[PDB]
């Protein structure tokens, strides 16, 4: 119901265009977020439980309008449907929510030569015991009920079937729930860290121990108990071996569209055998031509905004917390000779050892 | 397709549509409709507006108010409908075998009534629209 | 140092590395549902029964067969499903975390003796490891303990994400991927779902103004991706089931309908992807066949359930209704925005 | 087999006119059956003989 | 009336008929008036305006510093003109992929002084900084441009 | 910004009755930006304080901090704290739009 | 049908917001409570515009 309901009130006729369906889509996003476990949530309130049961009925069209023989009312108005439900659904919508019409209903009763066959076939297979293996309307009480403007059967059939059976009573089915949960954050911005009040939870000793980032996270059980997720909890699959496993990584990122850049960064050469001031001074004029644009590494005074925004190229060689990648020569052994060799540029990776060598915007 | 025992449900029957009626619409009281064939063919039609004004005599030191008319006069602002009705020629071929020819008249005669009750219900969506188009807030 | 063992030292030391985690957990709940069929809903075609003469080992067994046919004659929609009220949910709200270790095939380390004090290491600080000598030639069942305490434990799969994320973003439903994803967002191409899926040129789609939040399980071969893919079966050998699973394999998908038609279709009940009678929540058991409902799952939506960054926080001292704060200092609370709202008293 | 017919107005202003449509479904009988266990003893046939 | 062709296959009809609709009413007969409301067609966005789509204006002279600034203004902005910059064409910018939460709602914004009134802002006010328009029609048709320049 | 334009029935009273109703089109529809007005657009659009020349301030906040009220229920309610500001909703839509 | 009922017209309407509008008058920089809202600094991040 939570999707279909919606659907034929905001769809005029179908075709709707990429505006109109995501404007669709964000609402029946609302629509299932809240009303999902409706009743449970919502049963003080007895008015609105008939609102929509008279939304949904009224709400699913018919089908093909047949009828010579039908159920019908003892008045003779025509029953249309059938609402199925379980003991407690029957009797807390029974209580007061809603009304009954009739106690009982007419009910067809023909559509049983033929199902004697079954019985004079059965011994006939087995042995001579064939000769003595076989040797319009009704009133029948019935739950009838008016919602909206209409007419239903509503039944529970728990005690008439399914009842002290090895089989489960369907409609008792299961629902999946995504919780999604941060753990270990962090507020960057002290412009977000106020205060509601100023003596709100204060300590004896001089310093705040709140200023420090949370190690931890509270949360209530499956009966309302409190409960702890540390990073202890997170050692069982953070510390594994799969954190360098960056070789299919650095396939994959062999295969793109690549261009040149300044190896200022990447390239280490040999002593020349001198005195570092020929080396020093040498090296000094070679780095004036050698920079041909802005070196990628530069820019790290960029805030978390416009770094995560996809301008950026970084992101796409941002791809792992142990390590950095980067453009460097290729077919090039470390330390190589100093002058740069022309090469294909290709793509490698660089550990992060300390924490620190995270770039600063995270 | 393959043959059966088919046997017609024995009962057990499905309509097509549900007619569209104009007068039923409570609407209907909205509008005076009145047949006029000779429509197509008008040139330039007006309707007359005659009406005195309430004059109630003032005693004192005003300008002395004097009885007067007004006239006023409309035009005859007028709108056309239209439709299409698609007809192969193989069905025209069959209604220039018999079994076939039943179920023709059949599908020409549904078609038909379609565009012709489409025809009427429009006229109420055409008077809905000039109604919206002539409402201020 | 950055690297596992040292991370593992200041892990269990008490220390913050300058890293942190959003953590998912796929939970269950018995629910009831109510429906509704209309009139002639159904086209129910009975055959003739008949008797199949098999014999049996102290007697004979008459099996009878009897065929019959179902067909739906309606134009559109001629019935509605509709998840009605809570029983006691049939699981627990777990804490568990998903020890890796479960799967073999990985590069290893160049010592073993190192990966053996790991393995070790990890073995305690959990309720769940695999057994110390080692199941070679099987699943690495972990030994079963005394009687279940409150139901099936649940297990909460771990992402990396770096610790200065907009919590904003978490105080409402979101995606743990940092970008949404699905073919609901087309109407134009087909192969456009990729780049739906890694595009990180152009914009996050619900989120018009930047590429995505974490850029570490964003990216075509991003840790993330590189570590939860379906595709890349990293986990394959592990037999405990993924929450995480679901929210990162591009779901295979037909473009011969509009998006809402397949949309009305895949949103009823499809084949569970868990296994419920276990007691750790294994992957989903081969052969086995039960309905369960999955609504926002099919919506790669997570929904963040009532939580705190401090105890006392949690509750405010009133003798009766709980916290609602949301930042004192640097701490934080997160008001619970899942349906889970007005249901499970605390 | 199902024809079904859909509904069309009449109009007119800067739109060519439009062709009512049909619609022709159909859906195809799905099969199934069912069966129960029922086990009769031997002495049972010892004594119908 | 009946105005036939020919058709692809077969042959087609049009049916015409005429309609003549006249207000009988002295004043007014019908009154509109909106109710209640739906799901927002578009949404509560942020969009930030580019000039960029427009040419014509004085241009810088160093065309470096024209194109540079250009690309920089590219960044931080979710539309911008396609890279190249077609000449003589519509500088229509990128469509994106399939779009999330409806019409992405423009932005535009209009310099003005630090320090105003602010309560200026805490009601009905007029982006122009000055009441103008129409606002019904005078005694003479000249005072608006008075009233707004 | 644009000055407007009369022509003819000196009366301003239908006339401000005639234009009040809803104009043709101003902006595209089926697009994600915005575009300029598509030409040959047919649709019946009401622009109420348009035509008055007027806009309303929604509810907007200088900083996420006093937006709200830890209370579980009400948002803000304190004007100015010390600089920053809060402008209440003035605007039509002051009853709908849950947070 | 597929034609557009009426009665679903649409509204348009314009807003406007302040950008970083900065009050003039040192006695409107005034705060309700003293001990409100406070940072770790021994400066508020406040009395920035």
């Amino acid at each position: 119901l939570s999707l279909l309901s919606p659907i034929n009130k905001f769809q005029p006729e179908g075709h709707l265009n990429r505006v109109a369906r995501a404007a669709l889509l964000s609402d029946l996003k609302r629509r299932v977020c809240a009303d999902m476990f409706f009743m449970t949530r919502h049963a003080r309130e007895p008015r609105l439980i008939s609102a929509y049961l008279s939304d949904m009925v009224s709400c699913t069209q018919p089908s093909v309008m047949v009828s010579r023989i039908t159920h019908t009312n003892t008045r003779g108005r025509q029953v249309d449907g059938v609402l199925v439900t379980t003991a407690t659904l029957k009797r807390q919508l029974l209580q007061g929510i809603l009304q009954i019409d009739d106690t009982a209903a007419d009910v067809p009763v023909t559509y049983v030569l033929n199902g004697a066959n079954l019985v004079t076939a059965l011994v006939m297979g087995k042995a001579v015991r064939s000769l003595d293996d076989v040797g319009v309307n009704a009133r029948v009480p019935a739950d009838l009920v008016i919602v909206g403007d209409k007419l239903v059967f509503l039944e529970a059939l728990e005690r008439r079937v399914y009842q002290a059976t090895r089989v489960a009573y369907p409609l008792i089915g299961n629902i999946d729930i995504t919780f999604i949960m941060p753990m270990g954050v962090f507020q960057a911005n002290s412009m977000d860290r106020y205060t509601r009040h100023a003596g709100d939870f204060s300590t004896v000793s001089e310093q705040d121990p709140r200023q420090f980032p949370p190690q931890g996270i509270f949360f209530y059980n499956k009966d309302g108990i409190l409960t702890q997720l540390t990073l202890r909890d997170a050692m069982g699959t953070i510390c594994h071996s799969s954190l360098l496993d960056v070789e299919a990584t650095l396939v994959a990122l062999r295969q793109q569209h690549l261009d040149r850049q300044c190896y200022f960064g990447v390239y280490v050469a040999e002593g020349t055998e001198d005195t570092l001031d020929v080396q020093m001074g040498r090296f000094m004029e070679t780095w004036a031509d050698m920079m041909p644009h802005h070196p990628h590494w530069v820019n790290e005074h960029l805030t978390i905004l416009q770094f995560i925004a996809p301008s950026n190229p970084r992101l796409r060689f941002e791809l792992n917390p142990a390590f950095d990648f980067f453009v460097a020569p290729g077919d090039v052994d470390l330390p190589g000779p100093q002058r740069p060799p022309e090469a294909m540029p290709t793509v490698n990776a660089t550990l992060r050892i300390i924490n620190g060598n995270i770039p600063v915007p995270l | 397709l393959y043959s059966a025992q088919f046997d017609i449900l024995l009962g057990t029957y499905c309509n097509t549509l549900n007619f569209v009626r104009f007068l039923e619409l409570g609407l209907s009281v909205a509008c005076i409709c009145t047949k006029f064939p000779e429509l197509a063919y008008v040139r330039d039609g007006v309707i007359q507006f005659e009406v005195q004004q309430p004059m109630i005599a003032r005693d004192g030191p005003h300008p002395v108010d004097q009885p007067v008319h007004n006239y006023m006069v409309k035009r005859i602002h007028k709108r056309s409908l239209s439709a299409a009705f698609a007809i192969a020629s193989e069905a025209l071929s069959l209604l220039s075998d018999s079994s076939l020819r039943i179920r023709a008249i059949q599908q020409m005669a549904r078609n038909l009534r379609t565009v012709l009750d489409s025809f009427e219900r429009g006229t109420a969506d055409q008077l809905l629209g000039v109604l919206l188009e002539k409402a201020p807030p | 140092k950055f690297t596992p063992i040292s991370l593992t030292h200041q892990l269990r030391t008490g220390f913050h590395p300058g890293i942190a985690f959003t953590v998912v957990r796929q939970d269950r709940f018995a629910t009831e549902q109510l429906l509704y069929a209309e009139r002639a809903s159904e086209s129910y075609f009975v055959g003739q029964i008949q008797v199949h003469h098999h014999d049996a080992i102290g007697g004979v067994n008459f099996t009878l067969t009897q065929p019959r046919a179902h067909v739906d004659l309606g134009v559109g929609y001629t019935a509605v499903c509709a998840t009605a009220a809570l029983r006691c949910p049939l699981t627990d709200m777990g804490n568990t975390a998903q020890n890796l270790f479960f799967s073999r095939g990985g590069v290893p380390m160049l010592h073993d003796n190192v990966t053996e004090s790991l393995r070790r290491i990890t073995a305690s600080g959990g309720r769940l490891n695999p057994t110390e000598p080692l199941p070679i030639f099987g699943g690495l069942r972990p030994a079963t303990s005394a009687g279940i305490a409150r139901g099936q434990a649940s297990v909460c799969e771990f992402v990396a994400m770096p610790v200065s994320t907009d919590l904003q973003y978490f105080r409402t439903a979101c995606n743990p991927r940092g970008r949404a994803s699905g073919m609901l967002y087309m109407g134009d191409r087909d192969a456009d779902i990729e780049a739906i899926m890694f595009d990180h040129t152009q914009s996050d789609v619900a989120y018009t103004d930047r590429a995505t939040l974490n850029p570490w399980a964003s990216q075509k071969h991003s840790y993330g991706d590189r570590l939860y893919n379906g595709t890349y079966n990293l986990t394959g050998a592990s037999p405990i089931y993924s929450p995480c699973f679901k929210f990162f394999t591009p779901a295979e998908v037909n473009t011969n309908c509009n998006t809402l038609d397949r949309l009305l279709m895949e949103a009823k009940a499809v084949a569970s992807q868990s296994s419920t009678d276990t007691e750790y929540q294994f992957k989903r058991p081969p052969g086995s066949t039960e309905m369960t409902q999955d609504p926002c799952g099919l919506f790669q939506e997570a929904y963040p359930p009532l939580c705190s960054s401090d105890a006392a926080m949690l509750r405010t001292a009133h003798a009766g209704e709980t916290g609602a704060d949301e930042v004192h200092l640097a701490q934080y609370l997160i008001r619970d925005a899942s349906p889970l709202r007005g249901c499970l008293p605390l």
